[PDB]
RNA sequence: AGGAGUGGAGCCUGCGGCUUAAUUUGACUCAACACGGGAAACCUCACCCGGCCCGGACACGGACAGGAUUGACAGAUUGAUA
RNA sequence: CAGCCACCCGAGAUUGAGCAAUAACAGGUCUGUGAUGCCCUUAGAUGUCCGGGGCUGCACGGCGCUACACUGACUGGCUCAGCGUGUGCCUACCCUACGCCGGCAGGCGCGGGUAACCCGUUGAACCCCAUUCGUGAUGGGGAUCGGGGAUUGCAAUUAUUC
C-alpha cells in the first residue's frame, strides 16, 4: 500500500501537482510568466514583484 | 576581435537612459568608436485578475502591466576598457549582460 | 510506515553539524533527490519537531512555504547530552566571528 | 541553464517579495522598515533598513551573519556569493512601514489604542 | 439469409490467408490499452476470455463475468462474452450479434439512463 | 455537498482475516528432526536478495508478497 | 429615435419540475446564478457507490516483541494491479 | 464676467482607461492565506484506494448565432493593414519550421528558438471577384455519422476523437 499499489501509472501532472508558492493553495493559481501564485497572493505582492497598475 | 555586444535592461526607463548615457560617454571620452543605442521594443507583460478574493460582487478586473525596456550596444574596442567600464558601479534596478562575441 | 532509529540519528547529526536540514521531503513519495540519502518521511521530521516544540529547545521562523531553524546553546547541549555524541564535533552555528 | 529576460525579471521580483516577507516576519521585534538590493557580477548585496542598528546586528554580529545562511541556503546562491550589510535609515517618521510597525509594537505592549495613535 | 461481412470487406477471405499479416492491417480503435505491447496489463482480458468461452461458447450470454474492458477486437468471436459494468447498480444483459470488427456500436450496455422526470406543468410565469 | 454515505452498505460481510502469531518458526524449511538447516540447498548468486532470507515451501500462493513474485521452482 | 438581441428555426450552461443526493454553498435582484478566476475523466465539496488505507509517527490508564501494514490472481480467491 | 455656439494666416479644437473622498452595509469572503478570536475525541476521518458517474433526469417569448440580397461570390488581385505567448533552477510536462509515412488526423527524423535573431513577412477581407444569380421552397442551413484511417494523458458512455 505504501509503495506497492500506487505509483504504477503516469499521474504526476494533475492539478494536485501545483500549489501557490506563498500559501500552498491549489486554487486560482497563476502560471503565466512562472511566478506561480494564486490570484489574491499575487494581488497582494504585485507592487513588490514589479507589476504596477497603469492600464 | 572587435565585436562586443552589451545588453542593458530595466523596468525603469530613467535608470536605463542614465546608464546608457554613462556607457556611451565612457566609450566616447577616450578615443574610440561606438554605435548608437539600439532601442529594442518594450515588452509589456500583461496579467488580468479579478479584484475580489471570493465570488461575490460585480466582475471588476485588475490589469497589471509590467514594462521591460532593453537596449543593445555595439563595441569595437579592446576587452580591457570594456571590463573597466562595466565595473563602474551601475545604478540599481538595471540588469546588464556584457558579451564578447 | 517504517520507523527506524539510526536514520533519525543521522538526521540529528546532520542537524547538529548544520543547524538546519536541506532536504526537500514529500509525504507522498518515498524518495526525492534532496530527500534521498536521508530517507525519513517528512511526516516523521515535522511530527518530531512538533513534539520538540511541545517540549521546547529550538528556535524557528517561517516564510513562503519554508522553514528556517536556529539551533541555540540549549539544543546543542541537549543533542550533546542525550545521544552521547561527544563534543569532538563542533557546532556549525558559531563559525567565524 | 539560462532563462528568458521576462522570466528573470519575474524571478527577481518573487525573490524580493520572499525576502521582504521573511525579514518582516523574522525582524518583527527590532522594528522593520525596508530593504535595498544592489547587483554586481555574481555579487548581490542586500541591506536591511531599520531604525535600530545596534539591536539588529546582534551580539558579535551573530544575527547579521546568521541571516546570510538563511539567505544562502534558501535562494540557491553559490557558497559565499551573498553579502549583506546594515545601515540605519536617516529618518523614521516618514516611512509608513516603520510607523505601522511602531503602532503594532505599541498595541503589542498593551498600550491603549487612542493614546498610541495620538503618539504616532 | 446474410452472414457478417466486415463493412464491405471480405472476412472468410481474410481468414483464408496466414495470420502474421493481419496486424499490419489491424482495424481502427480498441487497441490502445494493450498498445504498450502484447505484454503485461493484458493477461486479465485473456483470462476472462478463456473463462467465458469455457462457460459459454459464442452466440450465447456468458456466465457471471462482468468485464469493463472494450475487448480489443480482431474477430467476431467476441460474442459469447459480455462487457459489463459491475457496481451493484449497473447490470446490463443483452445478446449482441457478432458484427463488431473495429467499428461502430458493438456495445448495447449503458451505464446511465434518464432519471424520473416530474410534472412539467403547474404554471410557468408569475 | 452531502457526506460520504459509506457506513450502511455491505451487509452480512466480514473482513479478510489474517492469523495472529507470535513467532516465525514453521514458515521456513524445518523438517530435520531438530528444526535446523542443511547446506544442500543453493543460495542465489545475486545481490538484490537478503542473505537472511531462505527458501521456504507453502501449500498456497508463496512465501513472498512485496514484489508479488512466486519464487518456487514450479 | 434606432441597431443587435430573447426558454423560436444549432452550439456552453445558471431556476421553470427533484426524496437509490443527482445540481440552487452567494441571492430582496438589478450588489446570486460562464460567479467563487469553480472548463470536477487529477483524489472536484469528498460527490452517489462490494473504496487494499490510518493520515496517532503529539513524551506519561491497559501496551505484544506480528497495530497485523500485498496479491496480474482458472466457475471454490465471482472488476482492467481493491 | 464665468462661459457657450459656429468659423476666413492655420497638423492637432470631448481618445479610452487608472487612481478615485466623508459617512455607511450586520453586503461577500473563516472553503486564498504561517491573518487570526471562540471547538470537536475513539473506526473502510473530510487527506489513499470511487472500473461507472456527479448540474448532462431538458423545447434558441443567461455572453458569444440565421440578413428572402450586386452592400454578397471558390487565389485571373495581395511589394498586405495586425495584441501577445513560447524549453528544463525545483519537474519529466514549451513554441514549432522542414522532409517521409501521405492526395490527409496522427506517427518518425535530424533543425531553430530564453526570443524584433526561430515559429513568422503570424493564412486578422479576397476589391475586377477566369464552378458563376430571375420572379429568390434550392450558397443565407445544407433540421451531421458514412467513409485513407480515428489521441504525447489510467477514465473521452452528454465528449480535445479528426
Amino acid at each position: 500500500g505504501h509503495q506497492q499499489l500506487y505509483w504504477s501509472h503516469p499521474r504526476k501532472f494533475g492539478q494536485g501537482s501545483r500549489s501557490c508558492r506563498v500559501c500552498s493553495n491549489r486554487h486560482g493559481l497563476i502560471r503565466k510568466y512562472g511566478l506561480n501564485m494564486c490570484r489574491q497572493c499575487f494581488r497582494q505582492y504585485a507592487k513588490d514583484i514589479g507589476f504596477i497598475k497603469l492600464d | 576581435i572587435h565585436r562586443i555586444r552589451i545588453t542593458l535592461t530595466s523596468r525603469n526607463v530613467k535608470s536605463l537612459e542614465k546608464v546608457c548615457a554613462d556607457l556611451i560617454r565612457g566609450a566616447k571620452e577616450k578615443n574610440l568608436k561606438v554605435k548608437g543605442p539600439v532601442r529594442m521594443p518594450t515588452k509589456t507583460l500583461r496579467i488580468t485578475t479579478r479584484k475580489t478574493p471570493c465570488g461575490e460582487g460585480s466582475k471588476t478586473w485588475d490589469r497589471f502591466q509590467m514594462r521591460i525596456h532593453k537596449r543593445l550596444i555595439d563595441l569595437h574596442s579592446p576587452s580591457e576598457i570594456v571590463k573597466q567600464i562595466t565595473s563602474i558601479s551601475i545604478e540599481p534596478g538595471v540588469e546588464v549582460e556584457v558579451t564578447i562575441a | 510506515m517504517l520507523m527506524p532509529k539510526k536514520n533519525r540519528i543521522a538526521i540529528y547529526e546532520l542537524l547538529f553539524k548544520e543547524g538546519v536540514m536541506v532536504a526537500k521531503k514529500d509525504v507522498h513519495m518515498p524518495k526525492h533527490p534532496e530527500l534521498a540519502d536521508k530517507n525519513v518521511p517528512n511526516l516523521h521530521v515535522m511530527k518530531a519537531m512538533q513534539s520538540l516544540k511541545s517540549r521546547g529547545y529550538v528556535k524557528e521562523q517561517f516564510a513562503w512555504r519554508h522553514f528556517y531553524w536556529y539551533l541555540t546553546n540549549e539544543g546543542i547541549q541537549y543533542l550533546r547530552d542525550y545521544l552521547h555524541l561527544p563534543p569532538e564535533i563542533v557546532p556549525a552555528t558559531l563559525r567565524r566571528s | 541553464v539560462q532563462i528568458s529576460k521576462k522570466r528573470k525579471f519575474v524571478a527577481d521580483g518573487i525573490f524580493k517579495a520572499e525576502l521582504n516577507e521573511f525579514l518582516t516576519r523574522e525582524l518583527a521585534e527590532d522594528g522593520y522598515s525596508g530593504v535595498e538590493v544592489r547587483v554586481t557580477p555574481t555579487r548581490t548585496e542586500i541591506i536591511i533598513l531599520a531604525t535600530r542598528t545596534q539591536n539588529v546586528l546582534g551580539e558579535k554580529g551573530r544575527r547579521i551573519r546568521e541571516l546570510t545562511a538563511v539567505v544562502q541556503k534558501r535562494f540557491g546562491f553559490p557558497e559565499g556569493s551573498v553579502e549583506l550589510y546594515a545601515e540605519k535609515v536617516a529618518t523614521r517618521g516618514l516611512c509608513a512601514i516603520a510607523q505601522a510597525e511602531s503602532l503594532r509594537y505599541k498595541l503589542l505592549g498593551g498600550l491603549a489604542v487612542r493614546r498610541a495613535c495620538y503618539g504616532v | 439469409f446474410r452472414k457478417f461481412t466486415y463493412r464491405g470487406v471480405d472476412l472468410d477471405q481474410l481468414l483464408d490467408m496466414s495470420y502474421e499479416q493481419l496486424m499490419q492491417l489491424y482495424s481502427a480503435r480498441q487497441r490502445r490499452r494493450l498498445n504498450r505491447g502484447l505484454r503485461r496489463k493484458q493477461h486479465s482480458l485473456l483470462k476472462r476470455l478463456r473463462k467465458a468461452k469455457k462457460e459459454a461458447p459464442p452466440m450465447e450470454k456468458p456466465e457471471v463475468v462482468k468485464t469493463h474492458l472494450r475487448d480489443m477486437i480482431i474477430l467476431p468471436e467476441m460474442v459469447g462474452s459480455m462487457v459489463g459494468v459491475y457496481n451493484g447498480k449497473t447490470f446490463n444483459q443483452v445478446e449482441i450479434k457478432p458484427e463488431m470488427i473495429g467499428h461502430y456500436l458493438g456495445e448495447f450496455s449503458i451505464t446511465y439512463k434518464p432519471v424520473k422526470h416530474g410534472r412539467p406543468g403547474i404554471g410557468a410565469t408569475h | 455537498k452531502k457526506r460520504k454515505k459509506k457506513s450502511y452498505t455491505t451487509p452480512k460481510k466480514n473482513k479478510h482475516k489474517r492469523k495472529k502469531v507470535k513467532l516465525a518458526v514453521l514458515k521456513y524449511y524445518k523438517v530435520d528432526e531438530n528444526g535446523k538447516i542443511s547446506r544442500l540447498r543453493r543460495e542465489c548468486p545475486s545481490d538484490e536478495c537478503g542473505a537472511g532470507v531462505f527458501m521456504a515451501s507453502h501449500f498456497d500462493r508463496h512465501y513472498c508478497g512485496k514484489c508479488c513474485l512466486t519464487y518456487c521452482f514450479n
